């Protein structure tokens, strides 16, 4: 008997490419829904931090397309963690794997709910983590979430993770850990 | 509601 998750996830993998549109290349990898299935595809697939520039891994419930426009995220939000460029290296795949067991072993109690997902964003400047919410109005359970993240990641209070909504101004953060 | 935590997610590797 594998053991079954509370939910179906999908893993989601986007490499950029020039000419080609946004959405044609998100591709979907798998669709899984129990601990021992998520594994071998986790064991099996190319490190984040081994990704080529431009690239993405989601993994989001099933039947959430992830991208904005989709109903589950017309209306939400995301907790962005950036990795340091050059203390990558060595927090990057920990911080992605860390939040996937956070999420697929349901640990943000009775929020679980409103994640919608998880993103790793493999970029130049910086790597970028984040998980996204159904309702970016909802700050107690963002700011419940939020705290988890922190705790699951290990995140120290130097390095402030923030959450945003998904113009004519610069569109300031809704939520920051540590306060300022 | 189906709960598992970080200790056990590796045991199941
Ligand atoms: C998550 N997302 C990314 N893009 C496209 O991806 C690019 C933005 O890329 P990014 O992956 O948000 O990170 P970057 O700002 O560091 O590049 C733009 O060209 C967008 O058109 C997206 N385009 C649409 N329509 N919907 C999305 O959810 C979406």
């Amino acid at each position: 008997m594998r053991h079954p998750l509370q939910c179906h996830w999908a893993l989601w993998y986007l490499k950029a490419d020039r000419s080609k549109d946004w959405e044609d290349c998100l591709k979907q990898v798998a669709v899984f829904d129990t601990v021992e299935d998520f594994w071998s595809l986790y064991n099996h697939i190319q490190a984040a931090s081994g990704l080529t520039w431009g690239s993405d891994y989601y993994l989001f419930k099933e039947g959430i397309k992830p991208m904005w426009e989709d109903e589950n995220n017309v209306k939400g939000g995301r907790w962005l963690v950036v990795v340091d460029k050059q203390k990558r290296a060595q927090l990057l795949d920990h911080y992605w794997l860390e939040l996937l067991m956070a999420i697929i072993g349901e640990q943000f109690e009775d929020n679980g709910e409103y994640i919608c997902g998880a993103v790793v964003n493999v970029r130049q400047k910086g790597d970028k983590v984040s998980l996204w919410t159904r309702d970016s109005l909802k700050d107690d359970v963002n700011l419940r979430i939020g705290q988890i993240l922190k705790a699951k990641l290990e995140i120290p209070d130097t390095e402030p993770i923030r959450y945003e909504v998904h113009t004519g101004s610069m569109v300031k953060p809704r939520i920051v850990i540590p306060s300022k | 509601r189906i709960i598992y935590d970080r200790k056990f997610l590796m045991e199941c590797r």
